[PDB]
């Protein structure tokens, strides 16, 4: 941290909600989708703060359509993913409480 | 960026970055209507410009092509340039960046071919108008910095480059050559360079040499002297001012060879005539070698004053610093003339107050002694004269030489150069006299010979003013029928004078050295004596000198070492310039037969000095020629045979030693890399060659001041040890010295092992032993410096003799040369109205930093030391001036250099 | 012959006695090692899009040097050192890195703080100066030390 | 500008070298001189084909040693003895011939993974005063370390021992770690430099073993100067606490002393240390009487900063715009690593805007983000 | 940008090219020795070529079998081995190298023990020629250490008349800078034997149980010396404290502080090895060398007197260049009581004022800006009294 070694710092942030929909959408790039998903509606289902978690509803929603056994990635195993990646948030370690001194 | 519509000063540069509305359509429209619209495209003239002054901000090309592609097509498809000539000459104004910009921010083979050819003809032509001058200038001066003007702007000024080079490579010249079609001179470019050159000499250094040595006039330098002498001060220091003018002459020694170079130097001392220094003035005159601007001068410090001042002094110190002393005799008769102040001047310009100066810094500098006085056969005469080599210059060891002992011991040759090593211990003094009286007027024929040596050597510190000069004794001895008399008083003449000339000294040497009737070996001291007058001015190339050596190759071969002495006196006599040695290289090779190729070898040296890289491949083509005649044949003589070999190994070194002086200075530290592979190329090519190439190196390195002192003489002498010619050993010390116990210590240590713990023979004992003592004087009494020191470039006359000695091999005949090592530099001292024999300060720095110089100057950050110090030589040579805090002004500037402080104070 | 051989080259031999034969027509180079045991592929700016600010902002100091270093020296700037990137994780902030590698030519040097990409010097200490060696020989290069900071 | 003369004469000399060289080596490096055709006609009558290396652990004085070879097997080798007997000592590495195993010869010259890392990898592109500035005591460093290389001459004069050793502390931005690469590239001696945080190791015993290694390649260089860079990086930094520890620590600072000086009496080297916590350090080095004069640095004045903005400003292209005395006239007392991160900053403002002048604002407006560099390093702002 | 500087950036990149050909040109070579006193070698090269008299798979001695023995091969692999025509009964002993020859086992040629001493031969060096007119400290100090140092290296005639064993022991402890390696460098030179120099941190390795065997080799080799001195040098570190820990990695250094007791104690005393241990601090050391049965009479080191500074200040000024007329004396008043080797910098400090005065001499007056300089620096630091705390 010494004064001059130091000419840019790249602070990524927690997501924006235009950027955390395309988070989605980099995932689902591989993958089928049922015509009619949009992972800007379960952006606003989502609050976030890295783009982690997204990884994980769309893992989630593959996992799901590979019980199934479809080919397309239904549109309910996205609304069960983010539910279920929230249960795992509180699991890792708890951080949202809105429960503050 | 977009274009969104004009409503604003901002949105105005946002529409014409894609598509312009008013430089292209309008513009293009109206040109191809009426002929009245010609007014209105004269009002829209600087409304284009404007545009173009915003927009030199965007950093890739492609929105700064595209934009203005149009209007490069307007200048031949609409303007035309032939609707009323006055017309559309004088709208070629905005069109010219637009060409610029499809030319070079582009390159694409069909249209920067073509459109280097637009840019001259258009440009050459509109600069009669003036308003083609003043559009470069908003472009010189730019508005903003990005990728594309810092090309741009050398494509404008590079068409006045390209024409005036091209002038002098073609024999046809003018607009005859197709890449241009700007004429030659005329009077419609040549308004393009006088303009463009005020701008580029107040920013820049940089196309203002350029431009000078592509018209190779001294009247093109003489215009520069009108703009630059109101620019001396006020817009740039005098100080700034010297310093460009010689980069310009430093920077273009290769790029104007010798008869171009003078041309040139002879402008350089006249804006040194004209400004402050006086000082720089005399520095360029001897650089030339002309007698006459060393007068003019003179004249010009002596004649408005009639007291003492520090003006007197000063033109008597300057002309001081040339140790060749061809500024001493001119000096001394003006001063006669003037009748102001005879007795301050005379002694001071001659070298007779440096022999009071240097009293006072051997005070504190004291006397080593260490030598040797173990006698016993050879090592009688080995001791005898490394007694002097301890004690060069002046310092006194009396009591050792007063006993007779080992004076008397020595025999033969010994005998004459034992005493000559007794004057060289007062060398540099007039005090000493009695020791040579003695020997004068005892014993056998050869030590009397010797007691002259002495006089010679000792008068090298006294003779100019013609108060006591060598001259006067020695006249006599010459008359003296006995040979061995003759050759030790001319021996002596030719050192005492060095670079001085006089008519009696010349004239002696004038009947001898065109006799070689008489078989003599030791007569080589005749010509070598008459070579010395010659170097440091415009040669007289002497006819008589060329004659006895053509008449002695004829006449014997039976002695053909005598003859090998006699073709390098040649070579040594032919310097103080390169312009003559041309017609001489001529002359000897009109005669043709093996023999003279051997004469014509050293010459061709001395010749192709100053600028030689051509000189270089051939000194090496010389050494194919005996492998080429062994290829044929596979498909009296000896003495021929001996001196073709020797002559090429010597001249391949003499070359680049002389080249690498002359030619800037950063340079000499690469050609000491060649002498390192010669000598391995030497050593499986001929047996012969490897004796000659050993002692060579050793003087490659002191001739020309290399900046590394301390590697390579101590690298080279372990190896050199198993080599045949201890003769080497002598030659690395005398590079070696620099500043006494600083490099000297290593050479000692190393030195004394390799000659206690090898003896081979006792006579390679004897040279080993005489390199040591030469190297070490007493906590660095004295410097020597090849170079003039005024000039570091430049190269002086008294350490000429030192070079002589490598060429032939050793012998105690050759030991009494040796003996003298005159070449002996003054310590920079103040002086100021009362003669000051001590210094106040100054600063010491290792390395110059600027790319100005090439002999530097020395920042003003330095380490202080004190008073009294003698200057130090190569590995650490920048001496400044430390006065500016106790309020002194140097009058005579060092930076490095060898000349003496003067101080004026108010 | 000694002209057409040079240090670090595979040599293929026929042992009439040791007679070198040829070169061989393989290397595996020691850089590559550490990259290996890493294994990492290629990616571009659709494994970081979506952030569209962050490419500019490392565009400048990284990816421009490289390219023309002749843009800085007229600038007078002394060149980039140390770049921090920094934020939660899961925001691709090795995938930026990489992104830059592919379209810059360099070798991303993926270091993560491990003794097990190494089996050849075995140390972190020593390997300072001789990964910035390797990284001269296979240049130009973008060593990620991905410090971490967990280790003990 | 119009450097150009320099690299016109500079490269002419090589062309011709390269010219040179390549010819005296063809043809007329000749083969058939008999002092190269008798040689190596009874030189290879023993020399191989394959030279099986071995590694010498000792010599017998009867003209024998006996090796252990890198292959396996030990040999009872002869020698010989064309290669000067006393010439050779353990640690080298040995030709032996293959029909019997002796000792045609000794390789000299090598390198290891730990002098790998000490070598240069570059030579420095940044000499002497560009460290300008607070150059009012550089005079105790170009007088004891510079000097007594360049002049032996007035340490003849006075006799005793020269000066050895100097040691630079103050706070940062004193330029400390160019300045000691520096002045190395003024002497021409072998400069080693060695970060200190390398002398920390994570395994034990082996550390000792590191840095005694480093003095003895110096002297062998019969000129080094050898930099450590942070030398109170071995007294603050550690790995795992049973490898490292105050133990690890603790040995280095006491292998140190016998390297500066102790029995050994090796050549020359001149020692450069840069610190700054000079308490963390054994009261057996610090003393004067082994790194002789002590050099104190002081953050740079009014004027000083002066001195050192026309260092980094003459690679800009300057508006007439641009002030330097303003600059120069706000900070108080305060670090000349900062006046170069300020300038650094201004070219990027001036690149942001995408041009290659360098504008008064980018100073100015990089000044601000400077100061908030020292006003929110310390969340407190204004004192409280 | 300006026309001439356009050209400066070719001609400079034209440097850079050349500079790497003529080095690949030149090429890169492999120095190796020779000797010019050889001009033949195969005159006895030959001898050593082409047949069998034979280079020896070396091997070492593990068992005796009286009437043959067992040895392990250094490519390990055993062998019974007898005798051949250079060896006779008595010429093999325990753990003595043997070498055997490879076409059949049978001992060939005695040979030294060991092949483990190599670092052991990193600690042995030749004597520095360091006088005894110019030492460390002019106090009685040194003359103790000669009784029980030099003394009975040079006479043991005294000591068999005395009928005492012997004195050997000596530890040097004390301030720091006082000349302690001056002292045992000054009779390096003098007693004329060989000395062998020890650093006790580099003993310690990183797979504990190498330092001990490293120990063991080194002192038993050297009771088959004789009259040799043996400086434990920097031994604080193994030496020091000992105890013990509950999840510590102290412990493994301890090893080789153990064999320290148990080398130098035997199962017989010293073979005529006397031994010198410089502590740098009296208060690191193991309990089991403070007792002074094995490290007789110990002689503190301690700062300079204020007639000893004056003497050693006399030392250094007869050997510098100076006017004399300055007193030496003043001199040792201006300082506190401190090291000696503050004195040993005034003068090289008067020195560098030397050549800013422009001198051949040092005079009065520098001498006292130099000791001002030294006694602000110990103002500036510690250890001006300190003892590491503790006499
Ligand atoms: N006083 C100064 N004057 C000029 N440049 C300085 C100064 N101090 C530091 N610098 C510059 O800062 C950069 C790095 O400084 P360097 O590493 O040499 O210094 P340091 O004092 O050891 O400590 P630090 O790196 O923490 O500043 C270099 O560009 C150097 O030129
Ligand atoms: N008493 C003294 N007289 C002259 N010089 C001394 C004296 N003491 C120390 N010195 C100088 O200090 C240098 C280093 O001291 P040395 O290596 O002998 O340390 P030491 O006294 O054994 O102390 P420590 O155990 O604390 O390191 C010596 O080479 C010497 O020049
Ligand atoms: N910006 C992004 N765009 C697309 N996918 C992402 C992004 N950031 C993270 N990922 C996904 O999340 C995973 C884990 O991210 P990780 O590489 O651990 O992030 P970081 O480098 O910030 O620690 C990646 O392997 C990838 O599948
Ligand atoms: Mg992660
Ligand atoms: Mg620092
Ligand atoms: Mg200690």
């Amino acid at each position: 941290l010494r004064p001059g070694r130091i000419d840019r710092k790249i602070e990524f942030p927690p997501p924006s909600v235009a950027a955390r929909a395309e988070i989605l959408r980099i995932h689902s790039r591989k993958m089928n989708l049922t015509r009619g998903i949009n992972l800007r509606k379960v952006a606003e289902k989502m609050n976030g703060c890295s783009g982690a978690d997204v990884k994980g509803v769309c893992t989630e929603a593959g996992m799901y359509a590979l019980r199934e056994r479809r080919i397309h990635v239904t549109q309910e195993d996205f609304e069960l993913a983010v539910g279920k990646v929230m249960n795992k948030n509180q699991e890792t370690a708890i951080s949202v409480a809105k429960l503050f001194k | 960026m977009v274009d969104e519509s004009d409503k604003k000063q901002q949105t105005i540069d946002e529409q014409s970055q894609i598509s312009p509305e008013k430089q292209t359509p309008n513009k293009k429209d109206k040109k191809k209507e009426e002929e009245e619209q010609l007014s209105e495209e004269d009002a829209k003239l600087k409304t284009d410009l404007e545009l173009l002054v915003e927009r030199l901000k965007e950093d890739d090309s492609s929105l700064y092509e595209a934009s203005l592609n149009a209007l490069k097509e307007s200048i031949k498809n609409s303007t035309s340039s032939m609707t009323a000539v006055p017309k559309p000459l004088k709208f070629l104004r905005p069109t010219y960046p637009d060409l610029c910009s499809i030319y070079d921010k582009w390159t694409d083979p069909n249209l920067k071919s073509s459109l280097a050819d637009v840019l001259s003809i258009l440009a050459m032509t509109y600069s009669e108008n003036g308003k083609h001058d003043s559009l470069r200038y908003r472009l010189l001066s730019d508005v903003s910095d990005f990728e594309g003007w810092g090309h741009e702007y050398i494509r404008h000024l590079a068409l006045e480059i390209g024409e005036v080079y091209n002038d002098q490579v073609e024999k046809d010249a003018e607009d005859e050559t197709s890449s241009d079609g700007s004429k030659s001179d005329g009077s419609a470019a040549t308004s393009g360079f006088e303009f463009s050159k005020e701008d580029t000499l107040r920013l820049c250094l940089d196309i203002v040499p350029y431009f000078l040595k592509h018209n190779g006039e001294e009247d093109a330098v003489d215009l520069l002297l009108e703009i630059e002498s109101i620019d001396k001060l006020p817009q740039f220091v005098d100080e700034n001012t010297f310093q460009r003018v010689c980069q310009y002459m430093v920077a273009c020694v290769p790029l104007l060879p010798p008869p171009e170079d003078v041309a040139f130097l002879k402008t350089a001392y006249s804006i040194y005539l004209s400004q402050n220094e006086l000082t720089d003035a005399i520095a360029l005159a001897v650089r030339l070698g002309e007698e006459d601007m060393i007068r003019s001068v003179f004249d010009a410090t002596s004649d408005p004053v009639m007291h003492k001042q520090l003006a007197y002094i000063l033109a008597a110190q300057k002309t001081s610093f040339e140790y060749e002393g061809v500024q001493d005799i001119i000096g001394n008769g003006k001063l006669s003339e003037h009748f102001l102040y005879l007795a301050k001047e005379l002694n001071l310009t001659g070298p007779k107050v440096p022999e009071d100066i240097y009293k006072s810094h051997l005070d504190n500098s004291k006397s080593v002694f260490s030598s040797a006085g173990l006698d016993s056969a050879q090592q009688n005469l080995a001791s005898s004269f490394v007694n002097g080599f301890l004690n060069l210059g002046y310092c006194n060891d009396k009591l050792i030489v007063d006993n007779d002992n080992w004076v008397y011991k020595t025999k033969g040759d010994g005998m004459t150069s034992a005493v000559a090593s007794i004057g060289s211990i007062y060398q540099w003094n007039l005090d000493g006299l009695q020791q040579l009286d003695k020997y004068l007027y005892v014993d056998e024929p050869e030590v009397k010979a010797g007691a002259l040596l002495g006089i010679g050597i000792s008068a090298s510190g006294v003779h100019d003013g013609e108060v006591e000069p060598a001259l006067l004794l020695l006249q006599d001895y010459v008359t003296n029928p006995d040979t061995k008399i003759s050759s030790a008083a001319i021996l002596g003449l030719g050192i005492a004078f060095a670079g001085s000339k006089n008519d009696e000294v010349l004239g002696l040497l004038l009947p001898i050295a065109a006799s070689t009737d008489l078989p003599i070996e030791t007569a080589a001291m005749a010509s070598l004596a008459l070579a010395h007058v010659f170097v440091g001015t415009c040669n007289g190339d002497i006819t008589t000198s060329i004659m006895d050596n053509f008449l002695e190759r004829t006449a014997i071969e039976l002695k053909t070492d005598w003859v090998r002495f006699l073709a390098l006196a040649l070579g040594i006599l032919y310097m103080g310039q390169g312009e003559q040695v041309d017609d001489v290289l001529e002359t000897i090779s009109a005669i043709e037969h093996p023999m003279t190729s051997a004469i014509e070898v050293l010459v061709g040296s001395c010749a192709y000095t100053g600028t030689g890289d051509v000189l270089l491949i051939q000194d090496l083509l010389h050494r194919l020629t005996p492998k080429n005649v062994k290829g044929e044949e596979d498909a009296e003589i000896k003495s021929e045979e001996k001196k073709g070999k020797s002559s090429d190994k010597d001249a391949t070194t003499d070359g680049k030693n002389d080249d690498e002086e002359e030619e800037k200075e950063a340079g000499i530290v690469d050609e000491l890399a060649y002498a390192v592979l010669g000598i391995a190329l030497i050593a499986l090519g001929e047996d012969i060659g490897k004796e000659m190439s050993l002692r060579h190196f050793g003087h490659l390195m002191h001739y020309g001041n290399e900046h590394i002192r301390r590697m390579v003489p101590l690298a080279m002498g372990i190896v050199s040890v198993s080599d045949p010619q201890m003769k080497v050993f002598d030659t690395l010390t005398r590079f070696s010295h620099d500043a006494d116990l600083e490099v000297s210590m290593n050479s000692i240590f190393a030195m004394g092992l390799c000659g206690a713990g090898t003896n081979n023979a006792r006579l390679a004992q004897l040279l080993r032993q005489l390199a040591s003592y030469y190297s070490r004087e007493q906590d660095a009494l004295f410097i020597t410096r090849l170079a003039q020191g005024l000039l570091h470039l430049g190269k002086g006359t008294m350490t000429m003799d030192v070079f002589n000695d490598a060429h032939v091999l050793n012998k105690v005949t050759l030991a009494s040369i040796l003996t003298t090592a005159v070449g002996l530099v003054s310590p920079s001292f103040m002086l100021k109205h009362h003669q000051l024999f001590y210094m106040l300060n100054a600063g010491i720095r290792p390395k110059f930093i600027l790319a100005l110089n090439d002999e530097g100057e020395p920042i003003k950050v330095n380490v202080r030391v004190g008073q009294a110090v003698e200057t130090v030589g190569q590995a650490g040579r920048p001496k400044k001036i430390t006065g500016w805090i106790t309020q002194s002004t140097p009058v005579l500037l060092n930076h490095g250099e060898r000349a003496e402080l003067e101080t004026d104070e108010y | 012959n000694v002209k057409d051989l040079k240090a670090s080259q595979r040599v293929c031999l026929r042992s009439d006695s040791y007679m070198l034969h040829k070169v061989l027509e393989n290397k595996a180079d020691p850089l590559v090692s550490l990259m290996m045991v890493e294994k990492v592929p290629d990616s571009t700016y659709d494994m970081v899009g979506g952030l569209t600010k962050q490419i500019k902002e490392i565009k400048e100091v990284i990816e421009l040097p490289v390219k023309h270093p002749e843009l800085f020296e007229s600038l007078g700037i002394a060149q980039p050192k140390g770049v921090i990137l920094y934020g939660p994780p899961g925001t691709g902030k090795t995938l930026l890195a990489r992104a830059v590698a592919h379209h810059t030519d360099c070798k991303f040097i993926r270091v993560s703080g491990a003794e097990l990409v190494q089996k050849y010097i075995g140390e972190g200490s020593r390997m300072v100066r001789e990964l910035f060696v390797m990284a001269r020989e296979h240049a130009p290069s973008i060593i990620f030390m991905d410090e971490i900071d967990s280790i003990g | 500008r119009c450097k150009l003369k320099l690299l016109r004469m500079e490269r002419i000399k090589d062309h011709l070298l390269l010219e040179e060289e390549f010819v005296s080596n063809s043809e007329i490096l000749k083969p058939f001189e008999k002092k190269q055709e008798e040689e190596k006609k009874q030189l290879e009558e023993i020399r191989g084909n394959p030279l099986s290396i071995g590694t010498l652990e000792e010599i017998i004085d009867d003209d024998h040693a006996i090796v252990t070879s890198p292959t396996m097997p030990d040999y009872y080798v002869s020698i010989l003895s064309f290669v000067d007997k006393e010439l050779l000592e353990p640690g080298c590495s040995v030709l032996l011939h293959h029909k019997t195993m002796s000792i045609v010869g000794v390789l000299q010259d090598d390198a290891d993974p730990m002098v790998s890392v000490m070598k240069m990898d570059k030579s420095p592109t940044e000499s002497y005063s560009d460290i300008g500035g607070l150059e009012s005591q550089i005079q105790e460093i170009k007088e004891s370390v510079e000097l007594p290389l360049t002049h032996p001459e007035l340490y003849e004069e006075m006799g005793i021992k020269p000066p050895k050793g100097v040691i630079l502390y103050g706070a940062p931005g004193t330029g400390k770690t160019l300045l000691a690469k520096a002045v190395a590239n003024q002497t021409s001696a072998t400069f080693l430099r060695i970060v200190g945080s390398e002398l920390i190791q994570k395994y034990l015993g082996d550390g000792p073993r590191l840095c005694r290694q480093i003095f003895k390649v110096a002297g062998e260089n019969a000129p080094s100067i050898v930099f450590i860079d942070e030398i109170d990086a071995i007294g603050t930094k550690r790995y795992d606490s049973n490898s490292g520890g105050e133990r690890e620590i603790q040995r280095t600072m006491l292998e140190l002393l016998n390297q500066l000086d102790g029995f050994d009496d090796r050549g020359d080297v001149k020692v450069i240390m840069a610190t700054n916590k000079i308490e963390t350090l054994d009261p057996a080095l610090i003393r004067p009487g082994r790194i002789d004069r002590k050099i104190l640095f002081e953050n740079p004045d009014l004027s000083t900063k002066k001195k050192i903005l026309g260092i980094h400003t003459s690679k800009m292209n300057l508006s007439e715009d641009v002030n330097l005395e303003t600059l120069v006239t706000t900070k108080d007392d305060l670090s000349g690593a900062d006046i170069q991160a300020m300038c650094t900053e201004a070219g990027l403002l001036a690149l942001r805007e995408r041009r290659m002048q360098v504008t008064a604002e980018d100073f100015k407006q990089a000044k601000e983000r400077v100061m908030k560099n020292k006003v929110e390093e310390n969340l407190e702002g204004l004192y409280l | 940008a300006a026309p001439y500087a356009a050209k400066l950036k070719q001609t400079e990149n034209d440097l850079k090219d050349i500079e790497a050909r003529i080095k690949e040109k030149a090429g890169v070579k492999e120095s190796d020795t020779g000797l010019a006193p050889s001009h033949l070698w195969d005159i006895m090269g030959d001898r050593q070529r082409l047949g069998e008299e034979h280079p020896l798979q070396v091997a070492r001695c593990t068992k005796i079998i009286k009437g043959k023995y067992v040895i392990n091969l250094k490519q390990i692999a055993k062998f019974v081995v007898g005798l051949g025509e250079r060896v006779s009964p008595t010429d093999i002993e325990e753990g003595m190298r043997v070498g055997v020859d490879r076409s059949k086992y049978n001992i060939e040629l005695p040979l030294p023990p060991r092949i483990d001493p190599s670092v052991t031969m990193m600690t042995v060096e030749e004597k520095p020629d360091v006088t005894y007119s110019d030492v460390g400290g002019c106090k009685d100090q040194i003359e103790k250490l000669r009784e029980v140092v030099e003394l009975p290296l040079l006479s043991p005639e005294r000591f068999a008349t005395l009928g005492i064993d012997p004195p050997k022991g000596i530890l040097l402890y004390g301030p720091p800078g006082t000349g302690k390696t001056l002292c045992a460098r000054a009779v390096a030179n003098r007693t004329d034997a060989t000395f062998i120099r020890v650093i006790g941190s580099e003993l310690v390795q990183k797979y504990v149980g190498e330092g001990a065997r490293m120990v063991r080799e080194l002192f038993e080799m050297a009771r088959t010396k004789k009259a040799c001195i043996i400086f434990f040098d920097e031994i604080d570190a193994v030496g020091g404290a000992r105890f013990d820990d509950g999840a510590g990695g102290d412990n493994e250094v301890q090893r080789t502080m153990l064999e320290l007791i148990t080398q130098l104690d035997g199962f017989d005393p010293r073979g005529n090895i006397k031994v010198m241990f410089a502590t740098n601090r009296p208060n690191t050391l193991d309990p089991a060398l403070l007792r002074p049965g094995r490290i007789d009479r110990k002689v503190e080191f301690s700062l300079p007197d204020l007639e000893g500074r004056a003497n050693i200040f006399r030392i250094h000024s007869k050997s510098m260049s100076v006017e004399r007329g300055i007193r030496w004396e003043l001199i040792s008043r201006l300082c506190p009581n401190s090291t000696g080797a503050e004195l040993r910098s005034v003068c090289t400090e008067a020195g560098m004022f030397a050549i800013r005065a422009r001198r051949k001499v040092a005079t009065e007056k520098d001498f006292l800006k130099a000791v001002d300089k030294v006694i602000s620096g110990y103002k500036k630091f510690s250890s001006t009294s300190r003892y590491m705390q503790y006499n």
